[PDB]
RNA sequence: CCCUCAGCCGAUCGAAAGGGAGUCGGGUUCAGAUCCCCGAAUCCGGAGUGGCGGAGAUGGGCGCCGCGAGGCGUCCAGUGCG
RNA sequence: GUUUUUUCACUGACCCGGUGAGGCGGGGGGGCGAGCCGGGCUCUCGCUUCUGGCGCCAAGCGCCCGGCCGGCCGGGCGCGAC
């Protein structure tokens, strides 16, 4: 039992776990940020056209709160597809645009007719 | 901002393996590579650190200890000397000239560096130019342009 | 047998020579600001000149007569709260179909039966935290002729009773066997305590200097021989 | 968990010109490109029972079988070379 | 004794400096010089000045401590470092 410092350091003292009697919120707050909920709706201008004939991209209007990787889920969960890359800019409505790109085992020409854009 | 010349001098710590730099007030004839012993038993050549219970009369110290562990105050302006009057081995006080003129009486047990302070004369060459003076003022402090009050308003 | 590579190495720990070992430094530790206030509380207790009303308490009672007195204490406990229920399962026996010595606890239920000469024998524990509770019983003990006795521990004195600390514990009855204990313990108590009153009355605790002060008393003094 | 070990010594904020790894050429729009397309690279982070080579690292001294290679058992060295 | 009634100095409140609050004050086996005929004594030191190297995480000595099979492997504790 030798003091070989000049300091007093504090003793390393046990903290406890949590084992709390009752669970402060009843229950879990159910995710809105679901599929349905993230892709709005496609765009269907002359540029949005122009880019799914000739680039084999999607243009969709995203929540604007989602991530590429949720975007990138969500395509592929709403529309039976696989996704090259997606690539979002925020517009001055204070909206997101993702184009979503697909791997080239899907067309956008086949998949833009079945959802229902011409 | 200072007219003397620093010196980091590397010590071995006693205690871990670490090493430890101080900086240091240069005498006039430190150099690099050179060897400095502090404490009691070091011997009276320049740059040496022994307290002034244990040197003679008339040693020429500068950067010199007013309390006892207070790490050096007076004498540490370039070419600046606070010498040794004589010694009271009992109640261990030791009356020291200072660069004013004044005579003050330390604690005996107070270290100083042996030698004049590095940068010596350094007040004999004319600014000649206000931008010197302005040059130098600018590492200090915002003092230099002195208004004279007759000039200015009541 | 004698391996020629196993070589001895002195380690030269003198001044600017080698890097010191680890030696204990249990002295010139900074220690938290409670240790350092609750030890230089020790210090003050020592420099400074105590009266004899706080001081009587550093007189306390020896270890051999303490022992006989907490062998005798130990058969007149209270009881304990369990020990209180199985008291009221036998009550039913008369009911639903004469009360024992114990040691009279707490210091105002002591201070009322010194004052009614009804206290044999007052223990009273030397380290009370505020000592103006206690600072007086000494007195009345003395003036109203109640042997009293000093111990150490508050907590041993309180492990009597069934709770932490207890500063005063009085012995009011015994029994016809255990007379002989009590009479042979009051005996050698009150030639200690209450026959020295005069004595304790008059003595000055504390005002011991530091040793190294004393030290270089001692130099002064065999300077001059 | 509990044993052994640990100085920098100040939370936190402060630069779209300071510090700060790594993308460039051609094409493409009415309006965007070092960002889209095509084609060449590249930096950081990771790999679950570890994905492939190369490195460590395959000498030296023996003894039988042997036409010699070379094999078979033994006994020493090897955390790379000029 | 309890005040009153003057100079020297005491530490303990209070103040300053230092540091990662690391060796403070006594004594003592220990070492040089002081002195009486192996004996016990007052003081002085406490291990590094020839060079722009190297210096930590112990060497050595002493006592026991689980197995496996008084012979078969690695640990703790002092002095070292009063």
């Amino acid at each position: 039992k030798i003091r070989t410092s000049p300091t007093f350091r504090r003793p390393k003292t046990l903290r406890l776990r949590r084992q709390p009697k009752y669970p402060r919120k009843s229950a879990p707050r159910r995710n809105k940020l679901d599929h349905y909920a993230i892709i709005k709706f496609p765009l269907t201008t002359e540029s949005a056209m122009k880019k799914i004939e000739d680039n084999n991209t999607l243009v969709f209007i995203v929540d604007v709160k989602a991530n590429k990787h949720q975007i990138k889920q969500a395509v592929k969960k709403l529309y039976d597809i696989d996704v090259a890359k997606v690539n979002t800019l925020i517009r001055p409505d204070g909206e997101k645009k993702a184009y979503v790109r697909l791997a080239p085992d899907y067309d956008a020409l086949d998949v833009a007719n079945k959802i229902g854009i011409i | 901002g200072r007219g003397a010349p620093l010196a980091k001098v590397v010590f071995r710590d006693p205690y871990r393996f670490k090493k430890r730099t101080e900086l240091f007030i240069a005498a006039e004839g430190i150099h690099t590579g050179q060897f400095v012993y502090c404490g009691k038993k070091a011997q009276l050549n320049i740059g040496n650190v022994l307290p002034v219970g244990t040197m003679p009369e008339g040693t020429i110290v500068c950067c010199l200890e007013e309390k006892p562990g207070d790490r050096g105050k007076l004498a540490r302006a370039s070419g600046n000397y606070a010498t040794v009057i004589s010694h009271n081995p009992e109640t261990k006080k030791t009356r020291v000239k200072l660069p004013s003129g004044s005579k003050k009486v330390i604690s005996s047990a107070n270290r100083a560096v042996v030698g004049v302070v590095a940068g010596g004369g350094r007040i004999d060459k004319p600014i000649l130019k206000a931008g010197r003076a302005y040059h130098k003022y600018k590492a200090k402090r915002n003092c230099w342009p002195r208004v004279r009050g007759v000039a200015m308003n009541p | 047998v004698v391996n020629p590579l196993f070589e001895k190495r002195p380690k030269n720990f003198g001044i600017g020579q080698d890097i010191q070992p680890k030696r204990d430094l249990t002295r010139f530790v900074k220690w938290p600001r409670y240790i350092r206030l609750q030890r230089q509380r020790a210090i003050l207790y020592k420099r400074l000149k105590v009266p004899p009303a706080i001081n009587q308490f550093t007189q306390v009672l020896d270890r051999q007569t303490a022992t006989q007195l907490l062998k005798l204490a130990h058969k007149y406990r209270p009881e304990t709260k369990q020990e209180k229920k199985q008291r009221l399962l036998a009550r039913a026996e008369k009911k639903a179909a004469k009360r024992p010595p114990v040691l009279r606890a707490g210091v105002n239920t002591v201070t009322t039966l010194v004052e009614n000469k009804k206290a044999q024998l007052v223990v009273i524990a030397h380290d009370v935290d505020p000592i103006e509770l206690v600072v007086f019983l000494p007195a009345l003990c003395r003036k109203m002729g109640v042997p009293y006795c000093i111990l150490k521990g508050k907590a041993r004195l309180c492990r009597l009773v069934h709770r932490k600390t207890c500063t005063t514990v009085a012995f009011t009855q015994v029994n016809s066997e255990d007379k002989g204990a009590l009479a042979k313990l009051v005996e050698a108590i009150r030639t200690n305590y209450n026959d020295r009153y005069d004595e304790i009355r008059r003595h000055w605790g504390g005002n011991v200097l530091g040793p190294k002060s004393v030290a270089r008393i001692a130099k002064l003094e065999k300077a001059k021989a």
